[PDB]
RNA sequence: AUACAGUGAAACUGCGAAUGCUCAUUAAAUCAGUUAUCGUUUAUUUGAUAGUCAUGGUAUAACUGUGGUAA
RNA sequence: UUUGAUGAAUAACUUUUCGAAUCGCAUGGCCUUGUGCUGGCGAUGGUUCAUUCAAAUUUCUGCCCUAUCAACUUUCGAUGGUAGGAUAGUGGCCUACCAUGGUUUCAACGGGUAACGGGGAAUAAGGGUUCGAUUCCGGAGAGGGAGCCUGAGAAACG
């Protein structure tokens, strides 16, 4: 069920005009985003309502793109990805491994796994303790 | 009668079916009041926001209360205005009286039939002596200084031709809704 | 603290005036005004400090008002007018004037310049956009805000525009293989033909560009400003052509 | 919870804010007693 | 004070941090309007530069739109019978953002059949109108959703329910009824 | 100051001038840019809550944009001090006869403390409150939340005590009789039920009753009598009952004004005229005999009532308003004025002379 | 020495809360509340100084009270304020109908008149 | 200069008055760097920018004078 | 098929905001000589937008000793969703409605740190062996808790 939660989960300032009958019930905005990304068939088609969505909500992706591996699924709509990186320690001259564990809201259109090559751009902020939203997915 | 007070006045009591209305017998008696302090706001021109809000309050209001009241309304609009010489001939008028301030009314009341069959488009009524006359009489001497004047008077003329447009129009659109 | 500050001490000058550190214990803030202050230069520097014209603050403020100089047409009654780069300072009382400049070594520079070649100024297009009633205007770099533009201005272009009467008459779209003007970055000073861009959306616009001893190195595109082709400069240039030797 | 759960401890800045109370009973409690049985139950 | 600041959450490893300074100015939560039905009564409120930001505390008339064909007048509300925040929001009919009101159909109904010419329940294509919005005609109370800020605005503007939201709204009604 | 009534002289001494259909803003402005005997009574968007204190000589009423507090002093006729609040206070309670200790339940499922000293702290309520009385023998807050719960805490402690749980989805109305320690609950179920202290325990259940309309009541108002004995309550239908105890039956019914919700009912002493007091937010307050349940008296406020409460002595209503000037009236028929006021019997003099 | 206020209905001394436009209160920072007593608007045994106005003549011409007139020291200042006091109309000028006050300097007679306003 | 124009105290009004010493110690906190603000605010600067009664009412301060109170 | 061109207001709502009842100088032109019309070159304001000075949050990058510190968070929401209030503005900042989470030996967390500490922050040491000079400390206070008030910018503490 897609309108389980308490208030008409719509998406704002979208009209459908039940006079003059249509194909699909509502035309579902979306736009581009730009930046070398293509747009999901997957959300053109998606009848899921996500305003923290990148390309059906209202939100913009301009900044930092990054990328990670995710380690837990386990929350709604949003999973941790964690990733080792090097680092460089001078006064030994010797490199380590240290991870950051990193969240992350993901759209529904995309289904990932762990195991997941996930790439990610930051936004305007989301929630508490994120800032980042997925874009591109590659799981294995 | 204040200002700041008006509109929300009017809709506190003078909006029907609601909280305080008026008396059958009481409205009736008290018909000639509202008419004469509606029909100047809307003789207050619409010069500024606040004003073409009035504007459009006043003509919103006004359709709400029955069909002898606003015929009653149409017929001080014609009791301010005239047809007699017109209509005691058959179009010939002797008082050669189409003066700026005669124009200047006749645009006036255009204006408010304008206003009233755009507000009750299709369900106002149409009187016999109340419509027919002053139109056709408007429109008679627009046509009157549009032929009999040159092009000295642009003041005249230009509000002449706007008067005969607006009422052509008006005629038009009564055709049409009635 | 509570806001803004007010003063400011002779080291924490910014470079491209090349100052002395003693002259006194505060240094001359700019006034806010139609440059940013990180790239701007006041009246007061550089008619006391640079061209020697006046030697004291209050015989600099004596001449402003009495009302000689005339910065960009217009006169000023500043004794902290901010001063741009590429700007135009004439003098009446010495029949000259003065297209401001930046040098190689990241310092300002003066250029005599004649009356003809001061009539005209020309401006990095920063952005057109769509205003009121439906009609365009053109914002530049420096606060010019120009009604009814060339629908060929897009954003990062360069118009020059008449000074007599404040209005626009050439534009240079940027293309590739351009005569570029380096402003910022690292590599300020350093004037040469572009080689061609990378795009970076979310990101930064690198522009690689070519110099006359036939070497390239790369700087962010905001930094860009547009003169012309090559052979062919619509500003009088100094000695030197960009060169450090 | 946030308030909802009952957390049953004691309270340090009204712990003696109104403590004691004098037994202002204007009764015995006896017959009172007596009666609240033989109210409307009864 | 009431402050929207973060300098009092945990942080995200979950332990307390330091108190860092005086909470300011910029950083402040005003007094939340519980704006009720009545007599309307604005307040002023200065925020920051020189901005003026209105408090209406009641009201009885809002803005209210059909997008069916595209008409809006101000109207007398009526009632508060949803919203999907706080069953106790809806029982003391504080209007929100995004509420459920029960508004007057009379100049609405006025507008229709002067526009129309046709009867109300009891151009033929178009006043082949919808049946539960005709039968809210003849009840003589529609149904709102009011999707502006009061406390914010200071305004009430409303959009009388369509199909699928009003399909949506009365199953809620009929599941909590 | 104005009279009305014919049979009996009120007096809007304070408040508004003009009755209805003016709005108080605007008129104020148009006035002042072309008596009354407490400096600044007013809150300037509404009222709330009033009650003054059993010293009869602090008067403390909350107010509702900047939702504040403002405590006036007999002594000065003025403004002692004013207090903001986090929320709008809903309902409140003084502790001790001064004005100093204050304890209130707050719209966002709290309450706050008060002292001379400011503010003592806030404790999250579990549910959505509806009322709180504190029974004064021993140190029992007590709170009627929304659905089943009494939550009944000590200050022995401050610890939350224990829940009376209840039958019902709905409670609205807590109080006590001072005498009968029994915690009155009022339910809009249609239902009452007495509890007692040191056995915690119902000690009643009852009031199951019927309109007109046959719908379910909305138990608005519960309240004691000073003997200890008898108890009052007051539907949403505008409808009153006066309870003997002894009985289930209704002693008097009060059906009064139109159908608005009563919203408090409060007895009044006189040696000739044991009365009471009916009101509703249909903008009218009643005097009734209770004797013969008869209405001696009825002040009509021209603006929606918040709240009513009377002086103990002995002459004037405090009445909290949606209007800006909460506001009150003198009753001589019900006796003098209080040892702050004393010189209105003079200035109704002249009024009646007019 | 403390002063009479409308509106309190008590004899007695009160602190009351004092502003910028009311009556007896003239304060330095301003619009402010203040805190100041003053002394209630019922006349009692107490008072010191009563001020009292002279509405309808009676039997006695008094001399500090019927027998002198002050003229008002100052005068008008607008233009349609002369008009109003002179029964002027529109289209007179009012320079010379503007008051012509006299002053001497020494042996010097001078004079004036107002800058007129509107 | 028969309205004044020089000068000017008291006051209206505009703006500034948001650039002072003493006491307490935090390791992503701070600080330095680097972003973003298609997510905000801005007195001031400069730049543009609005065809939609030969003149309407007020008031004060000051001044005059009369007073109070130990203040 | 290319060389080149074009795009990709309505309905109302409201305390009205407005569209200058303000200072410096033209003296002409025309005849209706009214002193009529007409007019030009300098100041103070106002509508909006840009720009400037600022400010707010915010990405990421970096700082000691210690596991004789293995637990920590939901005991102010801890993590996230949805909705709303609030704020100039997002955001559990806050409340409902919920889901039951997050950090962690890559040692989280915790402890001590003399943290008058450090920052190539700072001009440097125009040759003292590392040393000078400047700058940021960071916060709070202005009898003491509590509350309020203007201004662009204050939680001003004369």
């Amino acid at each position: 069920t897609v309108q389980s939660e308490r208030a008409f989960q719509k998406q704002p300032h979208i009209f459908n005009n039940p006079k003059v009958k249509t194909s699909k019930r509502t035309k579902r905005w979306y736009k581009n985003a730009g930046l070398g990304f293509k747009t999901p068939k997957t959300a053109i088609e998606g009848s899921y309502i996500d305003k923290k969505c990148p390309f059906t909500g209202l939100v913009s992706i301009r900044g930092k793109i990054l990328t990670g591996t995710v380690v837990s699924t386990k929350m709604h709509r949003t999973i941790v990805i964690r990733r080792a990186y090097l680092h460089y320690i001078p006064k030994y001259n010797r490199y380590e491994k240290r991870h950051k564990n990193v969240p992350v809201h993901v759209s529904p259109a995309f289904r990932v796994q762990v195991g997941d090559i996930v790439t990610v751009g930051q936004c305007r902020p989301i929630s508490k303790t994120v800032r980042f939203n997925v874009v591109k997915v590659s799981a294995a | 009668l204040d200002d700041t007070l008006f509109k929300d006045e009017i809709t506190t009591f003078l909006t029907e079916n609601g909280s305080q209305s008026i008396k059958a017998e009481d409205e009736k008696v008290v018909m000639p009041y509202v008419l004469r302090i509606f029909f100047g706001r809307a003789q207050v021109p619409p010069t500024s926001g606040q004003k073409r809000s009035r504007k459009i309050a006043v003509i919103s209001v006004l359709p709400n209360f029955k069909k002898p009241y606003i015929n009653d309304f149409l017929s001080l609009a014609s009791e301010r205005l005239d047809y007699n010489y017109f209509f005691g001939n058959s179009h010939q008028i002797n008082s050669s009286k189409a003066t700026l301030k005669t124009i200047r009314r006749m645009t006036g009341f255009v204006n408010i039939v304008n206003s009233t069959l755009s507000v009750l488009r299709t369900n106002f009524p149409l009187h016999t002596n109340s419509v027919l006359q002053p139109l056709i009489y408007s429109i008679a001497m627009a046509y009157y200084v549009l032929d009999t004047e040159s092009t000295e008077e642009v003041h005249l003329r230009k509000m002449a031709s706007n008067l005969r447009q607006q009422g052509l129009k008006c005629l038009s659109s009564v055709f049409e809704f009635v | 603290a509570r806001g803004p500050k007010k003063h400011l001490k002779r080291l924490a000058a910014p470079h491209h005036w090349l100052l002395d550190k003693l002259s006194g214990c505060y240094a001359p803030r700019p006034s806010a005004g139609p440059h940013k202050l990180r790239e701007s230069l006041p009246l007061i520097v550089f008619l006391r400090n640079r061209l020697k014209y006046a030697l004291n603050g209050r015989e600099v403020k004596a001449i402003l008002m009495q009302r000689h100089v005339k910065v960009d047409g217009k006169v000023r009654t500043d004794t902290t007018y901010p001063a741009g780069f590429m700007d135009v300072i004439t003098l009446d009382a010495t029949n000259e004037n003065f297209r401001l400049v930046y040098d190689v070594k990241g310092r300002f520079a003066v250029h005599r310049i004649t009356d003809e070649e001061a009539s005209y100024k020309l401006g990095k297009v920063k952005k057109v956009q769509l205003g009121k009633k439906g009609v365009p205007y053109v914002v530049t770099h420096d606060g010019r805000t120009i009604r009814y533009p060339d629908p060929n201005i897009k954003v990062n272009d360069t118009v020059k525009i008449d000074l007599a009467s404040g209005k626009i008459t050439d534009f240079i779209k940027f293309d590739a293989g351009k005569l570029v003007y380096v402003t910022g970055g690292r590599n300020l000073g350093r004037i040469g033909t572009i080689v061609h861009k990378e795009r970076h959306d979310g990101g930064f616009d690198l522009v690689h560009i070519k110099d006359s001893l036939d070497n390239t190195f790369v700087t962010r595109l905001n930094n860009v400003f547009v003169i012309g082709e090559q052979g062919k400069p619509y500003i009088s240039l100094p000695k030197g052509k960009g060169i450090k030797l | 919870s946030k308030g909802r759960k009952l957390n049953y401890s004691v309270q340090d800045p009204i712990a003696n804010y109104e403590a004691p109370i004098t037994s202002g009973y204007k009764w015995s409690d006896d017959q009172i007693d007596e009666f609240f049985a033989g109210l409307l139950g009864q | 004070g009431i402050s929207r600041d973060s300098r009092h959450k945990r942080s995200a490893t979950g332990a307390k941090r330091a108190q860092f300074r005086k909470k300011r100015k910029f950083e402040l939560g005003r007094q939340p309007a519980n704006t009720k039905i009545g007599a309307k009564r604005i307040h002023s409120v200065r925020t920051r530069g020189g901005n003026k930001k209105y408090r209406a505390l009641r009201i009885e008339t809002g803005n209210f739109s059909w997008a069916s064909e595209g008409i809006s007048k101000k109207t007398r509300i009526a009632g508060v019978v949803y919203h999907p925040s706080n069953n106790e929001l809806v029982r003391t009919n504080t209007l929100t953002k995004a509420a459920i009101v029960q508004i007057d159909a009379t100049p609405f109904r006025q507008w229709f059949e002067a526009h129309y010419g046709q009867t109300l329940g009891k151009r033929a294509a178009s006043a082949k109108i919808e049946s539960s919005v005709e039968s809210q005609f003849s009840a003589g109370r529609l149904y709102a959703c009011i999707s502006s800020r009061p406390g914010q605005s200071g305004r009430c503007d409303g959009y009388i329910l369509e199909g699928e939201e009003l399909a949506f709204y009365l199953r809620r009604l009929t599941a909590k009824k | 100051k104005s009279t009305s009534a014919n049979d009996v002289s009120v007096y809007q001494v304070s408040g508004t001038n003009v009755s209805r259909s003016l709005p108080d803003w605007i008129a104020k402005k148009r006035k002042r840019q072309l008596v009354e005997l407490i400096q600044d009574f007013e809150f300037s968007e509404a009222s709330n809550k009033i009650k003054v204190s059993r010293d009869g000589q602090y008067c403390m009423a909350t107010g509702t944009y900047k939702p504040q507090i403002h405590v006036y002093d007999f002594a000065n006729l003025s403004l002692k001090f004013d207090r903001h609040t986090d929320a709008e206070n809903v309902d409140f309670t003084i502790l001790s006869d001064d004005w100093t200790k204050s304890v209130h339940l707050q719209n966002d499922r709290s309450i706050q403390f008060q002292n001379k000293g400011g503010l003592h702290y806030t404790t999250r309520i579990p549910k959505f409150g509806r009322s709180l009385v504190y029974n004064k023998v021993n140190c029992d807050l007590y709170v009627g939340a929304s659905g089943n719960e009494l939550y009944r805490l000590n200050l022995e402690k401050g610890r939350f005590l224990n829940p009376f749980k209840l039958d019902t989805e709905g409670v609205n109305h807590v109080s006590i009789n001072e005498v009968n320690g029994l915690l009155a609950a009022g339910t809009e179920t249609n239902v009452v039920e007495f509890w007692d202290p040191r056995s915690r325990s119902r000690v009643s259940k009852l009031y199951l009753e019927n309109n007109i309309d046959n719908r379910p009541f909305q138990v608005t108002t519960t309240s004691f009598r000073n003997d200890g004995l008898t108890f009052a309550c007051g539907t949403s239908n505008g409808y009153s009952y006066i309870y003997d105890l002894r009985t289930s039956e209704p002693s008097i019914i009060k059906d009064q004004g139109y159908g608005f919700d009563i919203k408090k009912i409060i007895w009044l002493d006189n040696v000739g005229t044991e009365n009471k007091i009916v009101t509703c937010d249909k903008r009218i307050a009643k005097i009734w005999d209770r004797l013969d349940g008869k209405a001696y008296a009825s002040m009509e406020p021209s603006v929606d009532i918040n709240d009513i409460e009377h002086v103990p002595g002995t002459g004037m209503f405090f009445t909290a308003n949606e209007s800006i000037p909460m506001h009150t009236y003198y009753i001589p028929s019900l006796g003098p004025s209080p040892r702050w006021c004393s010189f209105l019997d003079s200035i109704t003099e002249e009024l009646e002379e007019k | 020495g403390f002063p009479m206020k409308q509106g309190v209905l008590l004899p007695t001394r009160i602190k009351l809360l004092l502003t910028k436009n009311v009556s007896c209160y003239r304060p330095r920072r301003d619009g402010e509340r203040k805190r100041k007593s003053v002394r209630g608007a019922i006349v009692g045994p107490d008072l010191a100084v009563l001020a009292l106005v002279i509405v309808k003549k009676g039997e006695q011409e008094l001399e500090g009270l019927t027998d002198t007139t002050v003229p008002k020291r100052l005068g008008p200042k607008r233009a349609n304020n002369i008009r109003k006091f002179f029964g002027l109309s529109k289209e007179d000028d009012v320079r010379d109908f503007v008051i012509r006050r006299e002053v001497t300097k020494g042996e010097k007679t001078y004079t004036k008149a107002p800058k007129i306003q509107r």
